[PDB]
C-alpha cells in the first residue's frame, strides 16, 4: 500500500466490534519499547506468529476475517511477554529504551543498555536474543567486541549501569 | 679635486647572489605515489569493514 496524496483527511470509525467476536487485549507499547523488546516477543512466540501467518495464507484473500482467532493469540502472547518483563526487569528495559528514543531507533547505539537487558531477560525469563540465520563462522553483531559503528555519545544512565553490573559481577 | 662626493668602499662590497635559486625540493614521485597507495588503501580496508557491519546492522534490524 501506498501512502495518501495530495489531499487526504483522516477518519476515526466510532462503532464497535461485532459481539460475536471475542474481545482482546491491545498491545500498550509504543515503538521504542516495542522495538526493545522484539527478540523476547519473537522468541517466546514464534509458535503462534507462523501459525497466523500459515493461516493468513491458506485464507487465500479472506485472512482478516478468517485469522480472527490466530491473531488473538498472538496478541496475548505479546502482552504476556511485555508484563513479565515490567514484572521482573523494568529498569534495565527502561534503560534500553530510553537509550534508542536519544539514537534514532538504532541498536549500535545502544549496547550497554541491551547487554543489561539480555542478562536480565535470561536470567528472569529464560528468552534468549539470537539472529536467525547465520553459519557458526559468522558472528552476530549484537555479541561483537570492539565494533567499526559506535554512537557519538554513549548513554550517561547506561555507561553508569553497565560499569556498576561490571563491578557488582552481573555482567 | 673631490670631496665629499659618494664613493665606493676600499675593498669594496660581499657580492650579491644572482644566479637562479631555485633549489630541489620533495621526496622522489614514487614516494608520494607509494604514499597516496598506502592512504587510498586503508582507507578501503577502513570503508568496507564500515559497510559489512552496517550489513550486518540491517540483518539485526
Ligand atoms: C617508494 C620509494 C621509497 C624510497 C624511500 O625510502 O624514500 C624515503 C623518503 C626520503 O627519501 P627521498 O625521496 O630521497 O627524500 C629526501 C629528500 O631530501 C626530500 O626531502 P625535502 O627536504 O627536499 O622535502 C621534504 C618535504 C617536501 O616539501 C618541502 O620541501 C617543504 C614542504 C613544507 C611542508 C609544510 C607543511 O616533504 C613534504 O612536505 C611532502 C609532503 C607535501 C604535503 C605536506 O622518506 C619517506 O618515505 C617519507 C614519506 C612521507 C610521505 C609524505 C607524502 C604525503
Ligand atoms: C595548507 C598546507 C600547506 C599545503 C601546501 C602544499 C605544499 C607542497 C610542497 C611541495 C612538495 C613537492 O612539490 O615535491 C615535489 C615532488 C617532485 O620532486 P622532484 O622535482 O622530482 O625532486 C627530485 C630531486 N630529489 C628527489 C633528489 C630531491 O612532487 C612529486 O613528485 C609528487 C607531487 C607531491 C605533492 C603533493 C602535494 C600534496 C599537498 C596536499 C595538501
Ligand atoms: C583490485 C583490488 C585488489 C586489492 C587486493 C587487496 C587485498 C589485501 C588484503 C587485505 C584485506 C583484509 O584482510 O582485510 C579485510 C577487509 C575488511 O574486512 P574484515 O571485517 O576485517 O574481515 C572479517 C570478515 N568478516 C566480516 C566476514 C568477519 O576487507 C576489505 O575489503 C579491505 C581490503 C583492503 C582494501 C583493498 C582495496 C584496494 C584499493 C581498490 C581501489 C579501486
Amino acid at each position: 500500500p501506498r501512502e495518501a496524496a495530495a489531499h487526504w483527511v483522516p477518519f476515526e470509525d466510532k462503532a464497535n466490534m461485532p459481539d460475536n467476536v471475542p474481545d482482546v487485549v491491545e498491545v500498550g507499547a509504543t515503538s521504542a519499547p516495542l522495538l526493545s523488546a522484539s527478540y523476547f516477543i519473537g522468541a517466546k512466540c514464534k509458535p503462534y506468529n507462523d501459525d497466523f501467518m500459515l493461516c493468513r495464507e491458506e485464507s487465500q484473500g479472506s485472512g482478516a476475517i478468517d485469522c480472527l482467532k490466530e491473531g488473538r493469540r498472538v496478541t496475548r502472547c505479546a502482552v504476556s511477554v511485555i508484563e513479565d518483563i515490567n514484572k521482573s526487569c523494568l529498569d534495565e528495559f527502561r534503560l534500553h529504551w530510553q537509550c534508542l528514543e536519544q539514537n534514532n531507533h538504532q541498536l549500535s547505539g545502544c549496547r550497554k543498555a541491551e547487554a543489561l537487558l539480555n542478562k536480565c531477560v535470561f536470567t528472569k525469563l529464560n528468552l534468549e536474543k539470537k539472529i536467525p540465520g547465520l553459519r557458526p563462522d559468522e558472528e552476530p553483531v549484537f555479541l561483537k567486541k570492539d565494533p567499526w559503528i559506535k554512537p557519538a555519545v554513549d548513554d550517561f544512565k547506561s555507561v553508569r549501569a553497565y560499569a556498576e553490573a561490571k563491578k557488582n559481577g552481573t555482567l | 679635486p673631490s670631496v665629499g662626493q659618494d664613493l665606493p668602499p676600499v675593498g669594496g662590497y660581499e657580492p650579491v647572489q644572482w644566479r637562479r635559486n631555485l633549489p630541489a625540493r620533495g621526496f622522489r614521485p614514487l614516494v608520494y605515489l607509494a604514499a597516496l597507495c598506502g592512504i587510498c588503501g586503508y582507507g578501503f580496508y577502513r570503508a568496507l569493514g564500515g559497510i559489512q557491519e552496517r550489513r550486518e546492522l540491517k540483518r539485526e534490524k
